[PDB]
RNA sequence: GAAACUGCGAAUGGCUCAUUAAAUCAGUUAUAGUUUGUUUGAUGGUAUCUACUACUCGGAUAACCGUAGUAAUUCUAGAGCUAAUACGUGCAACAAACCCCGACUUCUGGAAGGGAUGCAUUUAUUAGAUAUGCGAUGAUUCAUGAUAACUCGACGGAUCGCACGGCCGCCGGCGACGCAUCAUUCAAAUUUCUGCCCUAUCAACUUUCGAUGGUAGGAUAGUGGCCUACCAUGGUGGUGACGGGUGACGGAGAAUUAGGGUUCGAUUCCGGAGAGGGAGCCUGAGAAACGGCUA
């Protein structure tokens, strides 16, 4: 279903072919799928710990632990392969002046396939290793608006 | 040109000049390993095998084993190595330099040659006597050979066999023998009993902690099983 | 000489990145292995940072294969190179890298199938009871089946030879044998 | 850089160390040891700076290789050997027993004790994990490692450790109504109870502490060290007792000690 | 005790500010993404198995000595010795337990014998729970255990100083140096968020030849288009991208002080960079080193 590469894609170190079956099995034991807790509050989504796609850099599924700063915005672009960019937007201050100006940062995030997101609404990214050039981040919660 | 003959059985070395290219036509074209009858140089030269070491050329700069050519060319040579000794540079550290190769030529200056077959007449400055051996010795084990020792005789006597004695310059007497090396004494065997002792004191350490261990976890065990039967 | 760097790549708005500093021995890299098959093994011993050790494979010609289902590892021989999915030139050149798929000799593993199920694919009485009570759950996937008749059987490469110095891996089974056998007919 | 740094130039020397702006262009750089280099006290500052038994450099190296100074009940030779919080010197030459303990200011200071005092030290754990085997150890924030740990035992507790034999002979857990003493942070040397731990996830855990006078500071966890169970600590304090004085309290008690 | 071999150091310190404008750098983060000579605390059990030194293995080389070459250099070739904590080997004090095969057998059994078995590497299988045993985190198929195997493993002491003792030759103290593992300390590398002067007489820029992302690999100490193959068309921009200037290293700070501000910061502290300009590299724990080498 999800082997649209030429490799084939399976969670690492999850045995298919046992002669047992993984009945009471935890999961990524018995060859149930891995799925994990990222803890900090947030809440493994239900199409991760049921999906069949194939994901080493998802929060719940994958080998990315999530550790660093957690950061909110708006979703600005989603047409990447499993990245968006999240625009930030904050208030810098100047002083001489005693006022304030927009600004915004935009931040690539890694999506996991356990998330539909669309252009303007509010993400949750937590930081963790670097995943490309420029995505640090991974999308944690997505609030449809 | 010059030539340096060494007689290793011997230990002995002379310095000899030729300028007639007849006899040395005999040594052009040959490689540093290679052996030249010494017939052509000289006629006291008969039935004398020489074998080629080495040389260097009119510049000074040395032949080295393995270059086939007969030029002079520039090679990246690492410390301790022939033609390069490092003496002073640092470790790792590599140095080009110009050699000469290993086929003899007029443009060398001098050769290096070992006597390796006698002819029928000694040479005067060469083979009359033989320099004795200055150090003798020091491994036990090479002491034991050099005397045809078994595994019970005592190493240190023959010791005093090649000790030199000498008169200093102030006219006092002295005399010398080696330390002798990697000979077995009761220092080395206490030194032998106590790394094995020390192995078995850590594994005894080792063992009555892990059974300490092992009856704290019971006891503890047995307490809040008692606990829980309640 | 190689560097893994970031100083010469562009910025991510796309500008340019003007020179700040010289390469770092901290940062180099190294040429590839290019390992292969041939009974000509050669591995080659590199000092790395640290004072460590890696082992560059040049030629290797067996590997520390295992048998997921039985549970079983055997030192085999690799035969050639059929798939890989990185590059398919990797394939004409007998490219050993991980993740290539490999046809492997069967003759380990044939061998512990008839010493351990008794079945080809003198004896005591405790030794056939044995044999017998393993018969109950004997089980075997027929694609299995037929690779061990041609003796040999397709694997993955699951180490490293550029770093490890050694082709080990796995035999295919189940799905993955099934999507590799499929991308193999072609 | 290229490589480790071997020299400390004097004005970026540690500030409790109170060196002297002009003495020199360097500070004695501390050497690798169970204790940080910021967070401890050279033995050459001890016995050259604080105990004066050594006019120089040249002469603290005279004394220290004669092997009459001892840390932890092991003679050290070594002139920048971090010395740190509860480590034990001792001086048998003078019968001279010294624990280094943070006074009121968060300066090291040079307790006496007596000697059976001296025969043990406190140690606070870091954590406690599996080893090769399965040989459970802990080790604690002074560099030491010790296994076969009491299973009681957690992160972040205090043991007893006794020097001769090396072994823990008591700990103390780290909960509410302890007396701890701060080894970091502005508030170093102060000593108090535990009133309530906050606890954020992915973040530093904040300790509010209470003064014998009342007064209340709060600090983070890896700045807390337990004294004793209770409220009575388990060595004896320095001079102050861990109760810092304002400004103004201690102008007053300078005045009135002048007259 | 000179000399010489061996070991260690020379990657610190000192100097300068050329390059460099989200770059260095400051504050604040992370490594569950790695390496770390050394110090401090703990930890080291199977090698010969039929050769068969372990009461102790083998071959060299320096200094030295004596034949020298060259105008010449810590430029250099032969010859005669002799050491090791140099080099290369090798018994490695002796076990139990676990697992596999297993003759034989009073046979749902147990059994001789054999194989495997230290530590390390590599790949697989498996345990590692917790609404009558089982560790840690906010979070890890994490620590760690077990099995099958694998590697032509620089590992598992052929070393040295003091003393001088108890049993009947056997045992025996205090140290030095050295090998491996973990933790720690001394650090680095990369890294999160926010922040920099003038200029639009710079409005589009990046993407053949990596630009943005994905998959699989290679390389790295390790993450990562860092590089390769294939795939998708992405990425930044009047909230000023991109381009240009700077007589621009950044900061801690300096001058002046109603307040707000203005101007300065090459220079002793911190961080970075460089050694006439580039590039490449050996040694080493650590260097792209320059009082190191190569072009
Ligand atoms: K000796
Ligand atoms: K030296
Ligand atoms: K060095
Ligand atoms: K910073
Ligand atoms: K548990
Ligand atoms: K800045
Ligand atoms: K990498
Ligand atoms: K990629
Ligand atoms: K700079
Ligand atoms: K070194
Ligand atoms: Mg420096
Ligand atoms: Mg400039
Ligand atoms: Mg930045
Ligand atoms: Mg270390
Ligand atoms: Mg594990
Ligand atoms: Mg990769
Ligand atoms: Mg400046
Ligand atoms: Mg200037
Ligand atoms: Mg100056
Ligand atoms: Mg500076
Ligand atoms: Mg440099
Ligand atoms: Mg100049
Ligand atoms: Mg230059
Ligand atoms: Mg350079
Ligand atoms: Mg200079
Ligand atoms: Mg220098």
């Amino acid at each position: 279903a999800e082997q649209t590469e030429k490799a084939f894609l399976k969670q690492p170190g999850v045995f298919l072919s046992s002669k047992k079956t993984g009945k009471g099995k935890r999961p990524g034991k018995g060859g149930n799928r891995y799925f994990k807790s990222i803890g900090l509050g947030f809440k493994t989504p239900r199409e991760a710990t049921e999906g069949t796609y194939i994901d080493k850099k998802c929060p719940f599924t994958g080998n990315v632990s999530i550790r660093g700063r957690i950061l909110a915005g708006t979703c600005h672009s989603a047409k990447m392969n499993r990245t968006i960019i999240v625009r930030r937007n904050y208030l810098h201050y100047v002083k001489k002046y005693q006022r304030y100006e927009k600004r915004h940062s935009n931040i690539p995030a890694h999506i996991s396939p356990c998330f539909r997101v669309k252009e303007g609404d509010h993400v949750i990214i937590g930081q963790c290793r670097p995943l490309s050039k420029t995505v640090r981040f991974n999308v944690l919660k997505v609030i449809p608006a | 040109m010059k030539f340096n003959i060494a007689n290793p059985t011997t230990g002995c070395q002379k310095k000899l000049e030729i300028d007639d290219d007849q006899k040395l036509r005999a040594f052009f074209d040959k490689r540093i390993s290679q052996e030249v009858s010494g017939d052509a140089l000289g006629d006291e030269f008969k039935g004398y095998v020489f074998k080629i070491m080495g040389g260097c050329d009119k510049q000074g700069f040395p032949m080295k084993q393995g270059v086939l050519t007969p030029g002079r060319v520039r090679l990246l040579l690492y410390r301790g190595t022939p033609c390069f000794r490092g003496y002073g540079r640092r470790n790792g550290e590599r140095r080009r330099k110009s050699v000469r190769g290993c086929i003899v030529s007029p443009d060398l200056s001098v050769l290096n040659l070992v006597i390796v077959k006698k002819g029928e007449n000694d040479l005067p400055g060469l083979t009359d006597t033989e320099k004795p051996r200055m150090r003798g010795p020091k491994r036990a084990s090479k002491i034991r050979k050099l005397f045809n020792l078994s595994k019970e005789d005592d190493v240190r006597k023959y010791v005093n066999t090649y000790r030199r004695n000498f008169t200093t310059k102030n006219g006092k007497k002295a005399s010398k023998a080696p330390k002798i090396q990697r000979l077995v004494t009761p220092l080395t065997l206490q030194r032998k009993r106590a790394r094995i002792a020390d192995k078995k004191k850590r594994i005894a350490k080792a063992k009555s902690e892990a059974a300490e261990y092992q009856k704290l976890l019971a006891s503890r065990l047995k307490e809040q099983r008692e606990k829980r039967s309640e | 000489g190689i560097s893994r760097d970031s100083m010469h790549k562009r910025r991510a708005t796309g500008g340019k990145k003007k020179a700040w500093r010289k390469k770092r021995k901290y940062e180099l890299g190294r040429q590839p292995a290019n390992t292969k098959i041939s009974a000509n093994k050669t591995v080659r011993r590199i000092r790395v940072r640290g004072g460590n050790v890696k082992w560059r494979a040049l030629r290797l010609d067996t590997g520390n294969y295992s048998w997921g289902s039985e549970a079983v590892t055997r030192k085999t021989r690799i035969l050639d190179v059929v798939y890989n999915a990185s590059n398919n030139e990797l394939v004409r050149t007998q490219t050993l890298v991980k993740s290539a798929i490999v046809q492997v000799d069967a003759a380990p593993f044939k061998q512990w199938y008839l010493q351990h199920y008794g079945v080809d694919i003198k004896k005591s009485n405790h030794v056939l009871r044995k044999i017998e009570t393993r018969q109950k759950d004997r089980k075997l996937d027929p694609h299995i089946e037929e690779q061990f008749g041609g003796g040999r059987l397709l694997a993955c490469i699951s180490s490293r030879p550029g770093q490890c110095g050694r082709a080990d891996g796995y035999i295919l089974e189940g799905k993955e044998l099934e999507f590799y056998m499929k991308k193999l007919q072609k | 850089a290229r490589g480790l740094k071997k020299h400390l130039k004097r004005l970026n020397a540690p500030k409790h160390w109170m060196l002297d702006k002009l003495g020199g262009a360097f500070a004695p750089k501390p050497s690798s040891g169970p204790h940080k280099s910021r967070e401890c006290l050279p033995l050459i500052i001890i016995l050259r700076n604080r105990l004066k038994y050594a006019l120089t450099y040249r002469e603290v190296i005279s004394i220290l290789m004669q092997r009459q100074v001892m840390v932890d009940s092991k003679v050290r030779t070594d002139k920048t050997y971090p010395a740190g919080f509860m480590d034990v010197v001792s001086i048998p030459k003078t019968n001279e027993n010294f624990r280094l303990l943070y006074d009121t200011k968060g300066r090291f200071r040079l307790h006496s004790v007596r000697d059976e005092e001296a025969k043990f030290k406190l140690c606070k754990v870091r954590s406690v994990q599996f080893g090769q085997k399965g040989i459970p150890y802990l080790n604690t924030y002074d560099g030491r490692t010790i296994r076969y740990p009491d299973p009681l035992i957690k992160a972040n507790d205090t043991i007893k450790l006794d020097l001769e034999s090396n072994k823990i002979v008591d700990f103390i857990k780290f909960d509410v109504g302890n007396v701890v003493m701060v080894t970091g942070g502005r508030n170093r040397g102060r000593v108090g109870v535990i009133k309530n731990r906050e606890k954020h996830k992915g973040s530093f855990e904040t300790v509010h502490i209470q003064d014998a006078l009342g007064h209340e500071f709060a600090t983070r966890l890896g700045n807390v060290f337990t004294l004793g169970k209770g409220t009575k600590p388990w060595v004896s304090l320095p001079k102050g007792k861990g109760i810092k004085l304002s400004i103004i309290e201690e102008a007053r008690k300078r005045l009135a000690a002048q007259s």
